[PDB]
């Protein structure tokens, strides 16, 4: 990859890493895997990353929140419970951990596990409590793909969230398990059973 | 493989007709696909559909359910709504159906209906979301069934020589009790 | 499992009494020739994309 001698010398394997063509230390975003059409430029994450740690100014318009990156979003979403909120090294680090469990839960490409699952846990149509005369009903709606992939989100860490309390397991492993039971849906994982139950009931009240 | 409806045209509502006509025959032609001659002479308009124009069978009957509804004194907007619509019909009743007024009696019980500057009219309508024409001795209304029954409950409290008040209170009932719904 | 496609081309407004949910019409992606009227629980803009399951219902007016 011809290497640099400095004085102070940048370390070989950070070289090495990078001039192959690769954007983490273990994992790259060339290899990347979007289902439908309405994800693809939602969950859009084409800029490399060593540390899933940007100052995202995305708050400031509605669309743009689609443009920041979904492992940094997904990072960001891991800081829920509010004894770990202001502490996105916790939440950075726990993600590289689960990256380091998918490796080794012999699945060749964490990245694309990660999309599936987001892929598949956001719900298709919905419901809402529309008035229709005291008695509430439920008129069965079509949440927008923005939502779908925030629910997505949400219902992954907050499943993960809610498996790794009380129970000796870390965060990063139950994470890695709710990623890869909703990567490819087993109806073992949270998010799974929510988005099936949530577009059951839309089924139902139409 | 044709159908042929034919309809005549009051003498009255035909200079508006011949005034809009312009508005009026393309979205039949054009957005339903239909033949609409029309007779200046026998004062008739003439709905035909023939195997060139496409296979919908209600659609020459909404088209001769538009063209009576712009006869009965409808605006346009309203007919339309017609074409496009199915759950909205068309009412009629005399005034001697309900109770027979004589002479002055009748006139002061059409204006109990209209009001001061249409206002009680008006006020029907938009609790009702319907359409009202007070002709002579006929009244028509335009809209959904369960619409246009509680409009013909309200109208006739009316013409029963009920206050316009009390029909005040009963359509702010029925429009909440309905708009609830 | 039947995954419709969608195409929010036109967006209506606001509607339902807590004022939400945002009625849209839809420009079907597999079949060109459908267009849909959709109901979004969701903030939605021109040219979206979203995935029915009943391309067959349509819906008036919200409560």
């Amino acid at each position: 990859f011809t290497p640099v001698v400095l004085a102070t010398p940048i370390p070989e394997e950070v070289q090495q890493a990078q001039t192959e063509i690769k954007l983490f230390n273990k994992w790259s975003f060339e290899e990347v895997e979007v289902k439908d059409a309405s994800l693809v430029d939602y969950v859009q994450v084409r800029q490399p990353i060593f540390v899933a740690h940007t100052a995202g100014r995305y708050a400031n318009k509605r669309f743009r929140k689609a443009q920041c990156p979904i492992i940094e979003r997904l990072t960001n979403s891991l800081m829920m419970n509010g004894r770990n909120n202001g502490k996105k090294l916790k939440a950075v680090r726990i993600i590289k951990h689960t990256l380091d469990i998918i490796n080794v839960l012999t699945d060749q490409n964490p990245i694309q596990v990660v999309v599936d699952a987001i892929t598949n846990t956001g719900p298709r149509e919905d419901t809402t409590r529309v008035g229709g005369g005291g008695a509430a009903r439920r008129q069965a709606v079509d949440v927008s793909p923005l939502r779908r992939v925030n629910q997505a989100i949400a219902l992954l860490t907050i499943g993960a969230r809610e498996a790794a309390f009380r129970n000796i397991k870390t965060i990063a492993e139950t994470l890695a398990e709710e990623l890869i039971n909703a990567a490819k849906g087993s109806s073992t994982s949270y998010a799974i059973k929510k988005k099936d139950e949530l577009e059951r009931v839309a089924k139902s009240n139409r | 493989k044709f159908e042929s409806r034919k309809i005549m045209v009051p003498p009255h509502r035909m200079t508006p007709l011949r005034n809009s006509w312009t508005k009026i025959y393309p979205p039949l032609v054009e957005h339903l696909k239909l033949q609409v001659r029309m007779n200046l002479k026998t004062k008739s308009v003439e709905l035909r559909t023939n195997p060139k124009f496409t296979t919908d069978p209600g659609a020459l009957q909404k088209g001769a359910d538009f063209i009576k509804a712009f006869t009965l004194g409808f605006d346009l907007d309203d007919s339309i709504a017609l074409l496009r619509l199915d759950d909205l019909y068309i009412e009629t009743f005399e005034v001697k159906d309900v109770k027979t007024l004589t002479g002055d009696h009748l006139s002061r019980a059409i204006g109990r209906i209209a009001g001061k500057d249409g206002k009680t009219k008006f006020a029907i309508e938009n609790a009702t979301r319907t359409r009202i024409v007070l002709a002579d001795s006929k009244i028509h209304i335009l809209g959904g069934f369960t619409h246009i029954r509680m409009a013909r409950e309200s109208v006739v409290s009316l013409i029963l020589g009920s206050p316009p008040g009390k029909v005040y209170g009963n359509l702010r009932t029925v429009a909440s009790r309905l708009k609830e719904r | 499992t039947p995954v419709t496609l969608a195409k929010v081309i036109k967006v209506l407004g606001r509607t339902g009494s807590r004022g939400g949910v945002t009625q849209v019409r839809v420009e079907f992606l597999e079949d060109t020739s459908r267009t849909i009227v959709r109901n979004v629980k969701g903030p939605v803009r021109e040219n979206d994309i979203l995935v029915l399951m009943e391309s067959e219902r349509e819906a008036r007016r919200l409560r």
